[PDB]
Parts: structure tokens; C-alpha cells; sequence
């Protein structure tokens, strides 16, 4: 079965800098989109960042842009989230999840971001901004 | 027959295609079927007939599904031993109304009596902006070889060494590939489609008619344009 666990988390001060860290096992980062969400309590999970592992090609949510940047190590199994200049608006815990790995065919791009494509779920790790 | 040479403005451009190049690049990628001596062991319609052939990494077997133009090409291969080379998918592959059932179209050729003992080499040359830069071989055992078969050689080989469908990194605009038998020859747009969408049935269907060439008597040209 899949599992995916994330890590890198933290509790930082306005400005700070983190990098989450997604370890991968039951299958292989190839061949699919991979993506960061976040979820404040009591708001819906929203995506942030995905890559096409296929190719490296990226999207980047309005909230991430110019701030963060998501990233793969194929050797690793792992993707990561370099999250700069955070803000206290960031206070999520940040999940990581896995597309679907479809037989010669990727899903498109616009597609990438959203909650309902993805099957495959971290536990999560916590980010804190202190103001 | 013989086909006109690409009007201006007539091939397409992957400056106006805005969907994922990566969806043209997986055809062309390592994975492929090439199956030597088997015969059909069933059909799911009337023009086209489905495969058994191994896999060798999982010990399992896998159907392909082989589509053409028509019933009578169906008709013609159907209880033959064949050799199957193609680019397949799995998108839009049906077998009623997935890795162990795939998809292609033509890639066909009778086995027996189509073996050279001695292969030959056939030769791509690659024009780049009306350059001739590259050229390479592509080496085939078959007396009459399917323009598929000619096509995937050629672009596998350019996607890894000019990063032919890279959708970042690919420097090229245009692309055709052209086969000239004697005096005939016809042409293959190497490109998508434009617009935000690429189906990968409907683009690998020129291949449906089964063309075959003559390995002796085949040139490749491949002419490609960059942004």
C-alpha cells in the first residue's frame, strides 16, 4: 500500500524559512504529479505547489508565488517544499499527495492543484508564524 | 502516389500548443511494442485484432489491441504469423464499451519470408533550420517495414539525443519526417495540434493505414525549425 510521511516542519517567526521534506513508499515518485496542500482549521485543503515528476514541470499557486518552490530527488523518492519569507497567512499543517500514475498519459496541468484528483495523503506536518 | 511537400504555414507549431508536450513525448519514449512471429487470437471489431505477447519483467502476458483503416487489412493478417512494432497507449484503449491491455494502429508486417539474414542500415538525416547537422542510422531486419516502425526509431532517437518533445527544453518550433521511396514520397507533422489538448488516439491513427516501405530503397529526411 501507499504511504507517504512529510517532514521539515516548524514553528518560525514572520520572515523565516523552512524546507518540507516528503518521504514516499508503496511506489514510485515517476510518472506522476506530485503536490503540496495546506489546511488551516476549519478552512478546506488548498493546493499550493505540484511538479510532473515526468518532466519537472511546475505550478505554483498565487499564495506560493515568488516565495516558495516545490522540487524533486527521483534518487530519494522524495519531493520538498522550499518555503521562504513566510508569513503568519502560512499557519497550516502541509500535507503531501500523490497523483494517480496513469499508463503513458498525464493529467493536465489545470487539474493539478486540485483536492479531489489525489488518493494518496500524508499525515501532514504543522507550519507556525509567530507576527 | 507522391504528396506535395508542407506549404507555409501548413505544419504545426508547439509555440501554439498550449497542453503538455510531455503527452506526445511518452510515444516516442523508450516503451514500445515490437513482438516478432505471433499470430492474432482475437478481435474486438471488425478492423482490428488483439495480440497476446509477454512480458518479460513481470512473466505475465499482455493484449495489444491493433487498429487499422479498414476490415480488409484486419482480414488480411488475421490468422497470420506477423511481426508488431508500434507505438502504443492506454488513454482511449478500449477492449469493450490497465497495463496488461494496450493499444496501437498497423505496425504490421508477415513474418515469414520477410527476414534478412543480413540487416540494413537506413539512414536519417536530420536538417535543422535547412542544415543538415546530424545524421544517423537506424538498422532493420524486415525486406518491407512499416513507416511507423521508421518514424518511432527515428524520433525515440532524436527525443533523447536533441531533446526532440522536451516542453521546456526542446529548441524546436517545426518538425516533419519525411520517406522517399524512388520518386514517391509522403510526410509525417511531428507536432501537435494546437490549442490546450492532445489526444494521443487520434494522432497515432495516420498510422492505421499500415504503410510499409522497402528498407533498400527507403530515405528518411527530417526537417525540423527552431523557435
Amino acid at each position: 500500500q501507499v504511504q507517504l510521511v512529510e517532514s521539515g516542519g516548524g514553528s518560525v517567526q514572520d520572515g523565516g524559512s523552512l524546507r518540507l521534506s516528503c518521504a514516499a513508499s508503496g511506489f514510485t515518485i515517476d510518472n506522476r504529479w506530485m503536490t503540496w496542500f495546506r489546511q488551516a482549521p476549519g478552512k478546506e485543503r488548498e493546493g499550493v505547489a505540484s511538479i510532473l515528476t515526468y518532466s519537472g514541470r511546475t505550478v505554483y499557486a498565487d499564495s506560493g508565488k515568488g516565495r516558495f518552490t516545490i522540487s524533486q530527488a527521483n534518487a530519494k523518492n522524495s519531493v520538498y517544499l522550499q518555503m521562504n519569507s513566510l508569513k503568519p497567512e502560512d499557519t497550516a499543517t502541509y500535507y503531501c499527495a500523490a497523483g494517480d500514475a496513469y499508463h503513458k498519459w498525464f493529467m493536465p496541468s489545470s487539474r493539478a492543484l486540485d483536492r479531489k484528483e489525489y488518493n494518496y495523503w500524508g499525515q501532514g506536518t504543522l507550519v507556525t508564524v509567530s507576527s | 502516389e507522391s504528396q506535395p511537400d508542407p506549404k507555409p504555414d501548413e505544419l504545426h507549431k508547439s509555440s501554439k500548443f498550449t497542453g503538455l508536450m510531455e503527452n506526445m513525448k511518452v510515444l516516442y519514449d523508450d516503451n514500445h511494442v515490437s513482438a516478432i512471429n505471433v499470430k492474432s487470437i482475437d478481435q474486438f471489431l471488425y478492423f482490428d485484432l488483439i495480440y497476446s505477447i509477454k512480458d518479460t519483467k513481470l512473466g505475465n502476458y499482455d493484449n495489444v489491441r491493433v487498429e487499422f483503416k479498414n476490415k480488409d487489412l484486419a482480414d488480411k493478417y488475421k490468422d497470420k504469423y506477423v511481426d508488431v512494432f508500434g507505438a502504443n497507449y492506454y488513454y482511449q484503449c478500449y477492449f469493450s464499451k490497465d497495463k496488461r491491455k494496450t493499444c496501437m494502429y498497423g505496425g504490421v508486417t508477415e513474418h515469414n519470408g520477410n527476414q534478412l539474414d543480413k540487416y540494413r542500415s537506413i539512414t536519417v538525416r536530420v536538417f535543422e533550420d535547412g542544415k543538415n547537422l546530424l545524421s544517423f542510422d537506424v538498422q532493420t531486419n524486415k525486406k518491407k517495414v512499416t513507416a511507423q516502425e521508421l518514424d518511432y526509431l527515428t524520433r525515440h532517437y532524436l527525443v533523447k539525443n536533441k531533446k526532440l518533445y522536451e516542453f521546456n527544453n526542446s529548441p524546436y518550433e517545426t518538425g516533419y519526417i519525411k520517406f522517399i521511396e524512388n520518386e514517391n514520397s509522403f510526410w509525417y507533422d511531428m507536432m501537435p495540434a494546437p490549442g490546450d489538448k492532445f489526444d494521443q488516439s487520434k494522432y497515432l491513427m495516420m498510422y492505421n493505414d499500415n504503410k510499409m516501405v522497402d528498407s533498400k530503397d527507403v530515405k528518411i529526411e527530417v526537417y525540423l525549425t527552431t523557435k
